[PDB]
RNA sequence: UUAAGUUAGAAAGGGCGCACGGUGGAUGCCUUGGCACUAGGAGCCGAAGAAGGACGGGACUAACACCGAUAUGCUUUGGG
RNA sequence: CCGAUAGUGAACCAGUACCGUGAGGGAAAGGUGAAAAGCACCCCGGAAGGGGAGUGAAACAGUUCCUGAAACCGUGUGCCU
RNA sequence: GGUUCGUGGUAGGAGAGCGUUCUAAGGGCGGUGAAGUCAGACCGGAAGGACUGGUGGAGCGCUUAGAAGUGAGAAUGCCGGUAUGAGUAGCGAAAGAAGGGUGAGAAUCCCUUCCACCGAAUAUCUAAGGUUUCCUGAGGAAGGCUCGUCCGCUCAGGGUU
C-alpha cells in the first residue's frame, strides 16, 4: 500500500536507468538533402523520395 | 480484424464514414490503424463497382453513406456517392486485379502523437 | 534585549556534516543522519586504537610462526626459547626480520634452539 | 568561441523536458535539429527554438561557421513552480504542481 | 599450433570527491512600523442631528486620501 | 525595548483577503540603483525568453530586481563499481 | 614545584569555562573592502577560535566589567521551502468522421456534409438564487484536469426603454 522507507537518490536514479526515449530512426534524403524518417514521405522535397507525387 | 475503441455498431458506421470520404474525396488523411482497415472495406467496395450488375449496386447501396458528392447542371442535378463509385472510380480500375488503395505514412499528431498516413485510390 | 539565533547554529552544523565527508548519500548532506554518523565514526575509531595494537600482534606472531616451522621450531618453542636464552627482541622486531632479513631471523632461532 | 541560448521559465515539467534534451547532447547541430524535429514529445518544439536561437547567436554575435557546430553542453534546471490544488473526495484538496524550467543550449565549433 | 595456468580491461547504470549552475529564502546589514514609559496638555460628542457609514465630486478615475450637488474645493485673516 | 517567523493581528490600501447562515474567526505580503541613467539599435523567436550592443561603480543590481545558507534538482569529470 | 593515591558512570550534587545579543569605558579595524556567505590540509583539553582566498558592498571586532528574549535533533511541535511515492493513480457517466478554412502552431477554434444522442426532455417559458456571467472587438500569462487560434477566463468598449 504505501511506501515503507523513502526511496533514496541512487536507487531512484538506477531505476531511470531504462526510462528513456531513443534515437527516431532517420537518414539524409537525396532529392531533398535533409533527415527523414524511414518509410515516410519526405516534406522538404513534398513526396516520397522514391515515388514522385 | 482490428476494433478501433469503438463498439460493433460505431465501428461499422466508422468504417462506412470513411469509406465514402476515400470514394468521395480520393485521398484521406487518418491514423494508421483506420487506414489498414478501410483499405479492405474501400477494395471491395470497388470490386462490386467493377462487378457493376443491379445486385452489387444494391450491395454497394447497403454500405456507402447517401452524401452529394457535387452537382453537374445538364436543369442541375446532383451526384451521389454510389453513382461516383458505379460510374467514375470503378471503370478506371477496370484493368488493375486488386489494390485500388496505397498508404503514405505522414507523422505522428500534435495533440496525441497518433500517426496519422494518406490513404489515396490507385 | 533579545538574541536571535543567528550564524553560531549552521556555522555548528556545517562543522559536522563536513566531518562525514564521504559517506553515502544522506549521510555527508544531511545534520541530523550526519551527526549520528560522525558519532558513530568516533566511536568505532576508539575502539579500533586499541583492536588495532591486538590485530598487528596477531600479524607478527603468525609470520615468526611461519618462519621458525622453516627451522623446525613453534612459534610456542621458539619464543620458550628466546626467553631462556634472555633475548628481549619483541614480536614486531621478529616478524620485521622473518620477513627482511631471514638469515638474522635464523640466527636468534638457532639461541633459541641452544637454550632449550 | 562558444555561443548559448537559455529559454527561462518555460511551463513544462523539468523531468519531461530533460528526457529528450539527453538526445541532443553532443550531437552535430543539424543532426541535433533532425532528432527533435522527429522526437514527438511536448518539449521538442521548446528546446528546437532554444537550439536554433543559439545557433543564430553564434552565427550573428561571434561570427562562428554554422555548417562546423556542435551542442557542447544542454540541460534543464528547475524554475519557479506554480502551486495548484485538485478537489479530492471527502472535501480534501490535493497539490499540484505546475512546474517550470530553464533550458539552456551551449553550441560550439569543434 | 594445441594444452594447462595466470592476469588485465570493461560501465547500461551507480557510488565518493571536486567544479560549475539552478531552485529556495535562511543569514547579515537596513527601516517606512511597532513596544514600554516620562513630562506637560486634554479627558467627552449628540435634535444647532453624534459615533460610524452609504453614495457621489477630478479632463480621463479602478483604489487610497481629501472634499459634499459651492463636492480633488468657496470666502476671509495672517504666514510664506 | 523589537528589527520583517521579531515588534501590534496589521512596516505593504488589514480587521483587508479568505472562512462562516450568523455571532464570530482571521492571514500572507518590506529592500533595483546615488540617480531611471529602467537596456536605443542588431540578431533568433508568434510571443515569452535569450545573445550581443549600450547605461551604471556593479546588470551574476534588469521593475519585485541588497545579501542569497540548507534541503532539493542538474551538467561535467579524478578514483571505484 | 615535588611526593603519594586517584581519574567507567544514569538520576543527581559540586566546580571551571566556551559561544550568542545588548550596554559602559578604554583601545582598534574597515571602500586599499565591514558584517554575512562559500572553501580549505590551521590552532586550543572541550564548548570553540584564527588565518588565507572567493562572493559581498557597509558596517564590525578586541579588552575589562555589566545585563539577558543566551545555545535545539526529537514535543504525531508551529511556519516556510523541498523531496519520496512517480512520470505512477487520476484526467468526473455519453459517437464520432472526413473535407474546407483560419493561424506561428489545430483531434480539440470556425464552416460544410454525413453519422449518432435526448425528445413528460438533454426542448420552450418562468420564480428563486447569482449579479454583468449578456453583446462586440482585441488577447492567450494564469484559469480550463489535454490542447487551444477558443471560452462562463484577461483587457477595452457597449447593452436592460
Ligand atoms: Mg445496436
Ligand atoms: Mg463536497
Ligand atoms: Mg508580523
Ligand atoms: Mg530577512
Ligand atoms: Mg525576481
Ligand atoms: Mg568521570
Ligand atoms: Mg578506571
Ligand atoms: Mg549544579
Ligand atoms: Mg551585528
Ligand atoms: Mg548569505
Ligand atoms: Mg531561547
Ligand atoms: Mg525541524
Ligand atoms: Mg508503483
Ligand atoms: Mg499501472
Ligand atoms: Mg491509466
Ligand atoms: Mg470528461
Ligand atoms: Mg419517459
Ligand atoms: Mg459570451
Ligand atoms: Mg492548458
Ligand atoms: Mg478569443
Ligand atoms: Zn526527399
Amino acid at each position: 500500500a504505501v511506501p515503507f522507507r523513502r526511496t533514496s537518490k541512487a536507487k531512484k536514479r538506477k531505476r531511470r536507468t531504462h526510462v528513456k526515449l531513443q534515437l527516431p530512426g532517420m537518414n539524409e534524403c537525396s532529392n531533398c538533402g535533409e533527415y527523414r524518417l524511414s518509410h515516410h514521405v519526405c516534406p522538404e522535397c513534398g513526396q516520397y523520395d522514391g515515388k514522385d507525387v | 480484424y482490428r476494433k478501433l475503441g469503438r463498439t460493433s455498431s460505431q465501428r461499422k458506421a466508422l468504417l462506412r464514414d470513411l469509406a465514402t470520404d476515400l470514394i468521395v474525396f480520393e485521398r484521406i488523411e487518418t491514423t494508421e490503424a483506420r487506414a489498414k482497415e478501410i483499405r479492405k472495406v474501400v477494395e471491395k467496395l470497388i470490386t462490386s463497382g467493377k462487378k457493376g450488375d443491379l445486385h452489387a449496386r444494391r450491395q454497394a447501396a447497403a454500405f456507402i453513406r447517401h452524401e452529394v458528392v457535387e452537382v453537374v447542371q445538364v436543369k442541375n442535378r446532383p451526384v451521389y456517392a454510389l453513382q461516383k463509385l458505379f460510374d467514375d472510380v470503378a471503370p478506371r480500375y477496370a484493368e488493375r486485379q486488386g489494390g485500388y488503395t496505397r498508404i503514405l505514412k505522414k507523422g505522428p499528431r500534435r495533440g496525441d502523437g497518433a500517426p496519422m498516413v494518406i490513404i489515396e485510390l490507385v | 534585549p533579545r538574541v536571535k539565533g543567528g550564524t553560531v547554529t549552521r556555522k555548528r552544523r556545517k562543522k559536522i556534516v563536513k566531518l562525514a565527508k564521504g559517506y553515502y548519500g544522506s549521510k555527508h548532506l544531511l545534520f541530523k543522519v550526519a551527526n549520528q554518523a560522525v558519532m558513530k565514526s568516533y566511536q568505532y575509531a576508539y575502539r579500533d586504537r586499541r583492536q588495532k595494537k591486538r590485530d598487528f600482534r596477531r600479524l607478527w606472531i603468525a609470520r615468526i610462526n611461519a618462519a621458525a616451522r622453516m627451522q623446525d621450531l613453534s612459534y610456542s618453542k621458539l619464543m620458550h626459547g628466546l626467553k631462556l636464552a634472555g633475548i628481549d627482541i619483541n614480536r614486531k622486531m621478529l616478524a620485521d626480520l622473518a620477513v627482511n632479513d631471514i638469515a638474522s631471523f635464523n640466527t636468534l632461532a638457532d639461541s633459541a634452539k641452544k637454550a632449550l | 568561441t562558444s555561443a548559448k541560448a537559455v529559454a527561462k521559465t518555460v511551463r513544462i515539467a523539468p523531468r519531461k523536458a530533460r528526457i529528450v534534451i539527453d538526445l541532443i547532447r553532443g550531437k552535430q547541430v543539424g543532426e541535433a535539429i533532425a532528432i527533435l524535429k522527429y522526437t514527438p514529445r511536448s518539449a521538442s518544439p521548446i528546446i528546437e527554438k532554444v537550439l536554433k536561437s543559439a545557433i543564430a547567436n553564434a552565427e550573428h554575435n561571434y561570427d562562428l561557421d554554422i555548417n562546423n557546430l556542435v551542442v557542447e553542453e544542454a540541460f534543464v534546471d528547475e524554475g519557479p513552480t506554480l502551486k495548484r490544488f485538485r478537489p479530492r473526495a471527502q472535501g480534501r484538496a490535493s497539490a499540484i504542481n505546475k512546474r517550470t524550467s530553464h533550458i539552456t543550449v551551449v553550441v560550439s565549433e569543434v
